[PDB]
């Protein structure tokens, strides 16, 4: 394991979340695009991908490989805390 | 802005968007309790409780 390889796994989490949050916002509720990050039009082809695709292990694709991990990881981890799986079950900023 | 989003740019400024692999994952982030690959249907219901 590498610490920034860490940095960029958390970074793919927080676009894969965006990609799917940024879809379902703009078709309940949206005027102003609910877009923000470049990269989201990235994700969502690799989120359209996932669902097809069964591969999983087998897949060449570095995305489809690594989005499976991700969203397995976050289902499954209830840590104490953890630097990404926390933040996103217990949102900091309340209103 | 996002809470989840939070300093994106600490990340973002190694090159863009990675070549990573489910063996990389696996190895640096580890599931809890037993790996598996979580897909299909599934999948977005997992990506649907950030709400
Ligand atoms: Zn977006
Ligand atoms: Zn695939
Ligand atoms: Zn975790």
């Amino acid at each position: 394991a590498d610490p920034e390889k860490r940095k960029l796994i958390q970074q793919q989490l927080v676009l894969l979340l965006h990609a799917h949050k940024c879809q379902r916002r703009e078709q309940a509720n949206g005027e102003v695009r609910a877009c923000s990050l470049p990269h989201c039009r990235t994700m969502k082809n690799v989120l359209n991908h996932m669902t097809h695709c069964q591969a999983g292990k087998a897949c060449q694709v570095a995305h489809c490989a690594s989005s499976r991990q991700i969203i397995s990881h976050w289902k499954n981890c209830t840590r104490h805390d953890c630097p990404v799986c926390l933040p996103l079950k217990n949102a900091s900023d309340k209103r | 802005s996002d809470l989840a989003c939070r300093l994106l740019g600490q990340s973002m400024d190694e090159s863009g968007l990675p070549q990573l692999t489910s063996y990389d994952c696996e190895v640096n982030a580890p599931i809890q309790g037993s790996r598996n690959l979580l897909q299909g249907e599934e999948l977005l219901r997992a990506l649907d409780q950030v709400n």
